[PDB]
C-alpha cells in the first residue's frame, strides 16, 4: 500500500523481502500464468467465500 | 435421506452432510448455530416417516409425444374436415369469379 | 454381497507371493498377494491386515535378524578396490575362453 | 413460450407425494432464502467462462452472474454483499501508520 | 534406470486405481474417490461406442 | 481404450470434482493411515522454501 | 507424522521504476503441512501441539487445524417432526 | 525411489525438464573473477551475499 | 427510443404553453 | 429484470389450443393431454406458481430483438467489491490459494 | 481420440492439421490401424485447438 | 415377508460400516455357529464335492486361484 | 565412459555402446587381446551385435 | 520424357461418360498410357491404351449381384429425364457438367433394387413384400451424418422411374418444413401450406411421370374447378398438376392448395398402380416445422397501439411451434400410412443429420469460415423406430472394399475429365498413399472422403514424390557416368 | 469442442475493409450485436463504455451465454414431470443425489446399463397408465416396435 516511488526505495533500501522476476513474464503462481489478473482475482474469491457451503 | 438431499442441495456432497457456520464472530456460537441448523434440517427430513404424502417426488424427464403419435395429428376429426373441405371448395370456386386472389381469411379464417 | 466395503476375519498364517512396493504399481490402500496355509487360496489382502514376526522393537526392517561383523586386530589397513568395490569384474565361474 | 406456472396439491393427485415447490419453501424456511418474485424464467444464463471445463479460466463456481447493470442501487445486491468489517480494510486502518512505533505503544509511555 | 517416466508413472497409477475401483467404497473420500475421468466416462458411453 | 465420452458427462464430472473438494470425512472408524479419531494439521509458513 | 506439500502463495507487483520501465517483484511465502492422525482425543497432545509456536524458526509462523469427532444430539422433542399446517406458507413469507 | 528396495539407484531416467518450464534461473556473478588486475580478496567479497 | 417510441402521439405535447412559427413549424417563444 | 414478461394470451399453451380457439372452431379436443401430476416448464428453475412467466427462447433473433440493456457503468460483485480491481486484488492474510478449510 | 472426441471433430476436419498426427506413423513405416491412441491436453484449455501450433 | 423392518435396518447397519469385523462369541455359541454352518455347507457346494472335499470352503466360490493347482507332482 | 552430467547421459545407450565396442573389437589384432575386451563387454550391460 | 501422347488415338464414344474424356495433354501423366501388341495382319500391332477407363454406364435392369461394391454411371440425358426435382443435400457436389454422373452400387443398394423389381408387379408378390417390410408401409434409412442416405434415395428414383413406376420424390424436406414462408390452407381449415415448395413439387412431378399421369383418369375430383379463358379443364392427373403450378402470381398461391389436396385424394384411392413415395429427410416430417403460429392480435384487429393491451410491436415472444402433421402435403402422406386400406404405397424414405454442431458451448459462427451456414437449426435427437412407422435400416460408413472403388472413381475419373492434377501429377502422391491417408482423415466416412479429396490439395507433410525424384535423379546421373 | 468466436478483438488504430482485415465494429461480427456499441462517425457516460475492454468483453460473454442457452433448450425434446416414488420404474427407485453432489451415477451396472440417470429420457407412450389414469381411453397409441429377430430386407431375406 505504497506508491511506485516508495516501493523502489524500500527495494533499494532492503527493508522488504521481494523476489525479482523477468519483466515480461507472469511470475511463478500458475493461476496468474494461466489466465492473468482476472483468473487470480477469481481464485481469491474461491478461497474466501465459494469453498464454504453457507448456511 | 431423499428428503434430506433435496432440502440441503449443495450442503450434501459425497455422502457427507457438511455445514459451514459463519454467522457469529466467535466459534462457540457457531457450534451452537450449526447444531440447531442440523436439528432443524433433520426434523423436516423426518417428515418422510409420517406418510407417503411427504415423500419427495421423482423428477422424470419424460419425452414429448413421438413421431408415430404425431402422425395421428393429421387424422384428428378426419371425416369432419373432409366434409368441411368440400363446402370450403365450393366457397372458394364461387369467390374466384369475383376477385383474382382469394385468401383463406375470406374462406374459413374468422378475423372479427 | 451384502457387505459394502469389506469383511475382515481372523489372522491365518500365510506366505507372501509378491508385493509391489512402488506407489504407482500399488495405490492406496496397498495390497499384498498372499497364499494361506490351510487351503492355499491366493488372495490380495490389505497391508493393514498383515502381521509379521518382528525381531526387535525399534527396527525399520523388523523381520530380518541382526548380523555380526568380522573383527580385525589391525583394522586400520584394509584394501578395497576403488574401481570394483563389489568385485564385479572378477568371475567365480570359469569360462571356456580362459584357455 | 409464455405460460402460467402450475401447482398440484398432494390431495389432488391419485398418489400423494411431496412436490418440489413446497420443498423449496421448506428449504427457504430453514436457511432463510430470499425468493425474488419478478425473477424471469427466461434469463438463466450460465457463467460459461468458468463453468465449462474446456475454457482456460475454469472454476466450478459461477464467479460472475450474467446481468448487465448489477449496481449498488439495487437492494438485492445490498442484501447479499459482504460488509467491510474485520476485512483487509480493518487491517489497513490500524496498521498503515507513518511510524510503526506509534501503533505498538505510546511515545510518552515508552519514554 | 527406472521402469517408467514421470508421466508414465502418473498414468500407470491411474490404471491400477480404476482396476480396483468400487463406487460404494468412495463413501467419504471426497475428490479422491473420483475414479479416473478418462476411463470412467468411457464406460458410461458404452451404449454409443459398441466395439 | 481409447477414451471417448459424451461431453455433458464430462461437464458434470469436472464441476462435481471441484465442488466436492473438502467434502471429506477424515476421522473414520477404519484401518491404519486413512482411519483415525482426531486429525491435526499444522500449516507452517515461512519466507524461504528451505526454512 | 507425515509432511504434506502445499503450493506457495506468490503475488507479484508491477510498478514503474522511474513511464520509462516496469519492475516485476513478487511477495512469496512457502507452506508445509504436518498431518497428525491420532486414534483418540488427548488434551496432553493438544497442549504439546499448541506450544510449538514458542520455539519456531526465525520469521516463521504456524496455524493449527483440528478435526475431531463430537457427539451431537438431535432432540425430537425440542425439534419435533410435525405435519404441515392447514394454511401453508407462500413466497410472501 | 523406495529406499528399502533401492540399493543401486537408477540415475538419469530421461525425465524431461524441458516439458516443464523453469527458464528464468539467471545468476549474476561479480565482475573480474580471473582478471589479473583485480585482487581476489577485498571488501567487494561482501557483495556475494545480497539477494 | 429503446422500446416503445412509436407510441408517442401529438396529444402528449403541451402545445398550450408555447408559440410556434407558421412557416417552418419550430417553437418561437416560451410562456412564463 | 431485463425481460418484461408479456401478457398471457388465452389459448397459446400448445398447438391444439390455438387450433381450437382461432383456426378451427369445430375442433373437438381442446388441448394436448395434460397429466394429473405437475409439469415443470422452467427446469431446473423453481418458479412461483400462479405467476405468468416465459421460457428461455430457442431462436437467436428472439434473444437479439428483446429489450435487454447492455453494461455501461462499472460492473459489481457482492463479494468481489472489497477487492477493488483484478489489478488491485486485496488479500488480508497471505494464505495459499489451495488452502482447504477444515 | 483427443480429449474424448475423435480427431475429425477436434481439428474441424482439416487435413493439414490431422496429417501431422499421422506423421509419427508413416515415417516409422507403421500402419495407424494397429494402434489406439488417446491424447490428453494438459496446457491451456481452449474450445478449439484447430491450429498448426497445437497440431 | 421374512423379517421385520427393524431386523432389515439392523442387518444393513452392520454391513455398511467401513470394516465389518466379526464378533467374539461364547464357547457353546461357537459350537452352534459351526454345526449349522457344517449342515448349510452341503447345499452351497456342487455335488462333485458334497461328500468328500478338501476344506470347508471348497466350491462355494465360483473362481478361486489355489496354490495347489500347478504343482501336481 | 560412464556418464555423470545429464548432457552426456542423453548420448548413452547400450545399443550405441555396441558400435563403439565393436570398433575396438575390430581394432584388435589378436584373439587374447580380443577375448579380454569381449569378457568385459558382456560383464557390462551391452547389447551384443 | 516417355510421352506416348501423339501415338494415342481416341476410342469411339458410345455413351455420355466416354465423351467426358479430356485432351491427352492433360491426363498423360495422371493416367499413364500402356501399349499392347496384337497379332493382326502382322506380328506387332502397337496399340496405345489407357490404364484406367471410365466405369460403365448401365441401366438399373443391367445391374447385378456381381456389381456390388462396384462403380457405375448414368447418362446426362438420363439424369435430366429421371431427376427434374434435383438430387439430395450433398449428392451433386461430385457431379459438375464436365464430370460423369457416377454412383456406387452398395449391398444395401442391391437389396432396394430387387425390392422395386418386386414392387413393379406387387399384386402377385404381395406376401413377399409384406415379409420384407415386416408388415410396415415402407423403409426408413438411418445412420450417421454424411453416409449414403440421400445418395441411396436418389438411386431409388433411378431404379423406379427407369422401370416406369410413378414416384413421389421429395429431394430435400427442408424446403417444406424449413421453407421461406408459411401460408394457411385455403380449403383445409386448421392446416397450412408451403406454397413455394408446392409449386416446384407440382411442376417437376408432372414432367417426371408424364407417361403415367396422362393415363391417370380422375376418379374423385370435382369438374367445376375455376378456369380462366383459354384453359382446358383437367381430365388427367397430369393436367391437374399443370393446372396447379402453371399460373400467375398471386393466383398460384391458392391454386396449389386445391391441387395438392386433390392430388392426395386421388392417390389414396388408387389401389391398382404401385406408387413409390421417396422422401429425403423423413425426420423433418416427423416433428415440428420451424414455422410458428401467428399471434392472435394480428387477426383480431386494432384501432391503435397505445390503448389496445398488446405488445406485439414492443417485445417478441415464442408461440407454440407448428408440427408437420398440420401441413397439407404431409396430411395426405400420413393418411395413406396410418389407414390400412392402402397395400399399394411403399415409403422407402430416409433421415437427415444435416444439423449444426453443438458440443456443450457455442460462440458465434464466423461468416466467412462456416461449413454449416446452410445447415439446419434443430439439435434434436431422433430415433427412427419410435418416431416413424417404417422399418429402420442402419447403414454405417464405408468398409475398405467400397471405399477403394469410390476413391478410384474420384481421383482417376476426375483427372480423366480434366478436373484434377493433370500435368501436376508429379506433385501429388500415388493412389496407395492417398488411399492410406484419406482413410485416416475421413475414417471411411463418405462425406469425409469427398471433403478430404478436395483437401488433398493442401497436404504439407507428404514426402513421397520428393524422395522419388531424388532417387530417379541419382539413378540418372550414375547411368550416364556408366556410359562415360 | 466449438469453433465459434468467443473473445472480442482488441483495440488498435481504426481498421479498414481490406484483405484479412474487418472493421472493429461491423454487422458481420457476432450476428450484428455490435451495433449497440458501434460508432458511425469516423455524453461522456455514453461514449466511454464503447471503448472499455472489460465492458465490451462482458457483453460478448452475455451473448455467448445466450447462444449456449438457446441451443441447450432446443436440444430438449422432453419435459420434467414430478412423478411419485411408487409409480416410478425400477431404475428410479434408488437414492438419486443432486447435481454436482456425487460422482456421475450409472443407471444400473448390474443389468449392464452404464449410462447417466440425469440424461435418461422416458417415452410418453410408456407412462400412459401413470400420467393419465383419469382418461381411461388410451389417448396415445402404443409404440410399434420392430421385430429384431424377423427376417427382413436388411438380413438378406
Ligand atoms: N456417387 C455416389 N456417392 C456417394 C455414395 N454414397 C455416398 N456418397 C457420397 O457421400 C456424400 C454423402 O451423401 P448424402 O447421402 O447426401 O449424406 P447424408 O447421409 O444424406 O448426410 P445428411 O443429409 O447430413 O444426413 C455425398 O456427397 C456423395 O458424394 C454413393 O453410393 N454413390
Ligand atoms: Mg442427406
Amino acid at each position: 500500500n505504497v506508491s511506485y516511488w516508495t516501493m523502489n526505495k524500500m527495494v533499494r533500501g532492503g527493508n522488504l523481502l521481494v523476489h525479482r522476476v523477468h519483466y515480461t513474464g507472469w511470475g511463478t503462481d500458475s493461476h496468474l500464468k494461466k489466465g492473468g489478473w482476472e483468473h487470480r482475482w477469481n481464485k481469491v474469491l474461491q478461497r474466501n467465500v465459494l469453498q464454504y457451503s453457507r448456511i | 435421506e431423499r428428503r434430506l438431499r433435496i432440502l440441503a442441495q449443495h450442503r450434501v456432497g459425497m455422502g457427507v452432510l457438511k455445514l459451514d457456520a459463519d454467522k457469529y464472530e466467535d466459534q462457540a456460537d457457531n457450534v451452537t448455530f450449526g447444531t440447531t441448523k442440523l436439528s432443524e434440517l433433520l426434523a423436516d427430513a423426518r417428515k418422510a416417516q409420517l406418510g407417503e404424502e411427504y415423500w419427495p417426488s421423482v423428477e422424470l424427464k419424460v419425452r414429448k409425444p413421438s413421431g408415430q403419435s404425431k402422425a395421428h395429428y393429421s387424422l384428428i376429426d378426419n371425416e369432419r374436415i373432409e366434409k368441411r373441405s368440400r363446402e370450403l371448395y365450393e366457397k372458394y370456386r364461387d369467390a374466384k369469379k369475383r376477385s383474382l386472389f382469394v385468401t383463406p381469411m375470406e374462406t374459413w379464417l374468422e378475423v372479427k | 454381497s451384502s457387505a459394502e466395503q469389506r469383511i475382515a476375519g481372523g489372522p491365518q498364517r500365510a506366505v507372501i507371493i509378491q508385493y509391489h512396493h512402488q506407489p504407482f504399481f500399488n495405490p492406496e490402500p496397498r495390497l499384498v498377494k498372499v497364499a494361506f496355509q490351510c487351503d492355499g487360496t491366493i488372495m490380495e489382502v490389505p497391508i493393514s491386515d498383515v502381521m509379521i514376526w518382528q525381531r526387535r522393537y525399534h527396527g525399520p526392517e523388523r523381520t530380518v535378524g541382526d548380523e555380526s561383523r568380522r573383527y580385525n586386530p589391525a583394522a586400520m589397513r584394509r584394501y578395497v578396490d576403488v574401481t570394483d568395490p563389489f568385485n564385479e569384474k572378477t568371475s567365480n565361474t570359469e569360462h571356456f575362453l580362459d584357455k | 413460450g409464455v405460460h402460467r406456472v402450475g401447482y398440484t396439491h398432494p390431495s389432488t393427485l391419485p398418489v400423494p407425494c411431496a412436490q418440489r415447490w413446497d420443498l423449496r419453501l421448506a428449504r427457504a424456511r430453514i436457511f432463510q432464502e430470499y425468493i425474488e418474485e419478478k425473477a424471469p424464467g427466461a434469463w438463466q444464463l450460465e457463467d460459461e467462462r468458468s463453468m465449462s471445463p474446456e475454457f482456460k479460466t475454469f472454476t466450478g463456481y459461477p464467479m460472475r452472474d450474467m446481468r448487465p447493470g448489477y449496481g449498488q442501487n439495487l437492494p438485492d445486491y445490498i442484501m447479499k454483499k459482504r460488509l467491510p468489517n474485520n476485512t483487509h480494510y480493518e487491517l489497513f486502518a490500524r496498521r498503515d501508520i507513518p511510524n510503526e512505533d506509534n501503533a505498538m505503544y505510546g511515545k510518552y509511555l515508552y519514554d | 534406470f527406472n521402469e517408467f517416466d514421470a508421466k508414465g508413472r502418473e498414468y500407470v497409477q491411474y490404471m491400477r486405481e480404476f482396476a480396483r475401483f468400487d463406487p460404494r467404497k468412495s463413501r467419504g473420500n471426497g475428490q479422491k474417490g473420483f475414479p479416473f475421468r478418462d476411463a470412467y466416462l468411457t464406460k458410461m458411453n458404452e451404449a454409443n461406442q459398441k466395439t | 481404450f481409447p477414451f471417448q465420452w459424451k461431453t455433458e458427462d464430462w461437464y458434470e464430472y469436472e464441476v462435481a470434482k471441484v465442488r466436492n473438494r473438502r467434502f471429506v470425512f477424515e476421522n473414520t472408524e477404519e484401518d491404519g493411515i486413512r482411519g483415525s479419531e482426531v486429525t491435526y494439521k499444522i500449516v507452517l509458513e515461512g519466507f524461504w522454501d528451505h526454512h | 507424522p507425515h509432511v504434506e506439500k502445499l503450493e506457495p502463495w506468490v503475488r507479484m507487483a508491477e510498478f514503474w521504476t522511474s513511464e520509462m520501465s516496469t519492475a516485476h517483484y513478487e511477495f512469496r511465502k512457502f507452506f508445509r503441512v504436518i498431518i497428525c492422525k491420532l486414534p483418540f482425543q488427548s488434551t496432553e497432545f493438544e497442549k504439546r501441539m499448541y506450544d510449538i509456536r514458542h520455539w519456531l524458526h526465525r520469521q516463521t509462523s504456524c496455524e493449527f487445524h483440528t478435526i475431531y469427532r463430537r457427539n451431537v444430539i438431535h432432540d425430537s422433542a425440542v425439534f419435533p417432526t410435525e405435519h404441515d399446517p392447514a394454511t401453508p406458507t407462500t413466497h410472501e413469507h | 525411489g523406495d529406499i528399502y528396495y533401492d540399493d543401486t539407484r537408477g540415475l538419469h531416467d530421461r525425465s524431461p525438464t524441458w516439458m516443464n518450464e523453469v527458464p528464468e534461473t539467471r545468476y549474476d556473478r561479480l565482475y573480474g573473477v580471473n582478471h589479473p588486475d583485480i585482487a581476489k580478496i577485498g571488501i567487494r567479497r561482501h557483495l556475494n551475499v545480497e539477494y | 427510443p429503446e422500446v416503445a417510441m412509436h407510441r408517442n402521439t401529438v396529444g402528449l405535447l403541451p402545445a398550450h404553453m408555447w408559440e410556434t412559427d407558421k412557416k417552418t413549424g419550430k417553437v418561437k417563444s416560451v410562456k412564463d | 429484470r431485463f425481460p418484461p414478461t408479456p401478457s398471457e394470451t388465452p389459448a397459446t399453451q400448445d398447438w391444439m389450443a390455438y387450433t381450437a380457439k382461432y383456426l378451427d372452431k369445430q375442433f373437438t379436443i381442446s388441448a394436448e393431454p395434460a397429466p394429473v401430476y405437475n409439469v415443470n416448464k422452467l427446469w431446473p428453475m423453481q418458479q412461483i406458481p400462479g405467476k405468468v412467466d416465459q421460457t428461455p427462447f430457442e431462436e437467436d433473433q428472439t434473444w437479439l430483438l428483446h429489450s435487454i440493456p447492455v453494461q455501461q457503468l462499472e460492473m459489481h460483485h457482492h463479494e468481489k467489491d472489497l477487492q477493488d480491481l483484478p489489478f488491485i486484488n486485496h488479500e488480508q492474510f497471505p494464505r495459499s490459494l489451495e488452502w482447504n478449510a477444515p | 481420440t483427443v480429449m474424448g472426441k475423435p480427431l475429425s471433430l477436434v481439428l474441424d476436419n482439416k487435413a493439414w492439421l490431422m496429417e501431422m498426427v499421422l506423421m509419427p506413423f508413416d515415417e516409422a513405416n507403421l500402419d495407424y490401424r494397429d494402434f489406439d491412441a488417446h491424447i490428453v491436453s494438459e496446457g491451456h484449455a481452449m474450445p478449439s485447438i484447430a491450429n498448426e501450433i497445437a497440431a | 415377508r421374512a423379517t421385520t423392518d427393524a431386523i432389515r435396518a439392523a442387518w444393513e447397519g452392520v454391513m455398511r460400516e467401513d470394516v465389518v469385523r466379526l464378533p467374539d462369541v461364547t464357547g457353546v455359541v461357537a459350537l452352534y455357529l459351526t454345526l449349522v454352518c457344517i449342515r448349510e455347507s452341503g447345499r452351497l457346494v456342487p455335488e462333485e464335492l458334497k461328500e468328500l472335499s478338501s476344506g470347508l470352503e471348497d466350491g462355494v466360490r465360483p473362481g478361486v486361484r489355489k496354490l495347489q493347482q500347478y504343482p501336481l507332482i | 565412459l560412464e556418464p555423470c552430467t545429464p548432457r552426456e547421459w542423453l548420448q548413452f545407450s547400450h545399443r550405441n555402446l555396441a558400435y563403439a565396442y565393436n570398433g575396438a573389437l575390430r581394432a584388435c589384432h589378436s584373439l587374447p587381446s580380443m577375448l579380454l575386451l569381449y569378457k568385459e563387454m558382456k560383464q557390462r550391460g551391452v547389447k551384443v551385435d | 520424357k516417355k510421352s506416348l501422347a501423339a501415338m494415342y488415338m481416341r476410342p469411339p464414344v458410345t455413351c455420355y461418360t466416354d465423351a467426358c474424356e479430356a485432351p491427352v495433354a492433360m491426363w498423360d501423366g495422371a493416367i499413364p498410357l500402356k501399349e499392347t501388341r496384337k497379332l493382326k495382319n502382322g506380328v506387332p500391332v502397337r496399340t496405345v491404351s489407357r490404364t484406367y477407363s471410365h466405369p460403365p454406364q448401365l441401366t438399373p435392369t443391367q445391374l447385378s449381384f456381381n456389381d456390388i461394391n462396384s462403380m457405375y454411371c448414368v447418362g446426362n440425358d438420363e439424369l435430366i429425364q429421371f431427376f427434374p426435382e434435383g438430387l439430395g443435400g450433398r449428392v451433386f457436389q461430385t457431379m459438375p457438367p464436365g464430370h460423369p454422373r457416377g454412383f456406387l452400387y452398395r449391398k444395401e443398394t442391391h437389396l432396394l433394387n430387387l425390392f422395386v423389381d418386386k414392387v413393379q408387379h406387387w399384386h402377385t408378390k404381395r406376401s413377399v413384400l409384406s415379409s420384407l417390410t415386416n408388415g410396415r408401409t415402407g423403409f426408413i434409412v438411418d445412420g450417421p451424418t454424411g453416409c449414403g442416405k440421400s445418395a441411396l434415395m436418389c438411386q431409388v428414383v433411378h431404379f423406379a422411374r427407369s422401370r416406369n413406376i410413378v414416384t413421389l420424390y421429395v429431394p430435400d424436406a427442408k424446403v417444406w418444413t424449413h421453407g421461406e414462408w408459411c401460408w394457411p390452407s385455403t380449403i383445409l381449415p386448421g392446416f397450412f401450406d408451403a406454397p413455394d415448395a408446392a409449386r416446384s413439387f407440382l411442376k417437376y412431378f408432372a414432367v417426371a411421370n408424364r407417361a403415367t399421369l396422362t393415363s391417370w383418369k380422375l376418379r374423385c375430383t370435382p369438374k367445376d374447378l375455376p378456369t380462366e379463358q383459354g384453359e382446358r379443364q383437367p381430365q388427367n392427373l397430369y393436367e391437374l398438376c399443370e393446372w396447379g403450378h402453371r399460373a400467375v402470381a398471386p393466383a398460384s398461391i391458392d391454386r396449389q392448395s386445391v391441387c395438392v389436396k386433390f392430388l392426395m385424394d386421388e392417390l389414396s384411392e388408387e389401389k391398382k398402380l404401385p406408387v413409390v413415395i421417396v422422401v429425403d429427410g423423413w425426420n423433418l416430417f416427423s416433428h415440428e416445422t420451424h414455422f410458428r403460429y401467428p399471434h392472435p392480435d394480428f387477426l383480431r384487429g386494432l384501432a391503435s397501439f397505445n390503448e389496445s393491451s398488446t405488445d406485439i410491436d414492443l417485445y417478441p415472444q415464442e408461440l407454440p411451434r407448428i408440427p408437420a402433421s398440420r401441413l397439407s402435403f404431409v396430411r395426405g402422406l400420413n393418411k395413406m400410412i396410418l389407414s390400412g386400406d392402402d397395400p399399394n404405397k411403399f415409403f422407402i424414405t430416409c433421415t437427415t443429420r444435416d444439423f449444426k454442431p453443438f458440443d456443450g458451448i457455442s460462440g458465434f459462427p464466423n461468416v466467412e469460415t462456416d461449413r454449416f451456414a446452410n445447415s439446419l437449426d434443430e439439435y434434436a435427437p431422433y430415433d427412427p423406430e419410435k418416431d416413424s412407422h417404417f422399418h429402420p435400416i442402419q447403414i454405417g460408413n464405408f468398409d475398405e472394399y467400397e471405399y477403394r472403388s469410390f476413391l478410384r472413381f474420384l481421383i482417376n475419373s476426375g483427372e480423366l475429365a480434366g478436373l484434377g492434377w493433370g500435368p501436376l501429377w508429379h506433385a501429388s502422391s500415388d493412389f496407395e498413399r492417398k488411399l492410406y491417408k484419406i482413410g485416416f482423415l475421413s475414417g471411411r466416412n463418405p462425406q469425409g472422403v469427398v471433403d478430404h479429396y478436395h483437401q488433398e490439395l493442401v497436404w504439407r507433410y507428404d514426402y513421397q514424390r520428393t524422395r522419388q525424384k531424388q532417387y530417379l535423379l541419382k539413378r540418372r546421373m550414375e547411368g550416364m557416368s556408366r556410359g562415360a | 469442442v466449438s469453433t465459434g468466436e468467443f473473445d472480442h478483438p482488441p483495440f488498435q488504430f481504426r481498421q479498414r475493409h481490406t484483405f484479412n482485415t474487418t472493421p472493429l465494429h461491423d454487422a458481420n461480427r457476432f450476428g450484428g450485436r455490435t451495433a449497440y456499441l458501434r460508432e458511425i462517425g469516423p455524453k461522456k457516460q455514453g461514449r466511454r463504455f464503447k471503448k472499455d475492454p472489460r465492458t465490451v468483453q462482458f457483453n460478448v460473454d452475455v451473448w455467448c451465454a445466450q447462444q449456449t442457452l438457446r441451443k441447450r433448450w432446443k436440444q430438449r425434446d422432453w419435459e420434467v414431470i414430478e412423478i411419485p416414488f411408487r409409480l416410478v420404474p425400477r431404475e428410479q427407485q434408488r437414492v438419486i443425489p443432486e447435481l454436482y453432489t456425487d460422482i456421475p451415477q450409472m443407471t444400473d451396472p448390474a443389468r449392464n446399463d452404464f449410462s447417466n440417470i440425469r440424461n435418461k429420457v422416458y417415452d410418453r407412450e410408456e407412462l400412459q397408465g401413470v400420467l393419465f389414469p383419469a382418461a381411461g381411453a388410451m389417448l396415445y397409441p402404443p409404440l410399434q416396435r420392430v421385430d429384431k429377430q424377423a427376417m427382413t430386407l436388411d438380413k438378406y431375406l
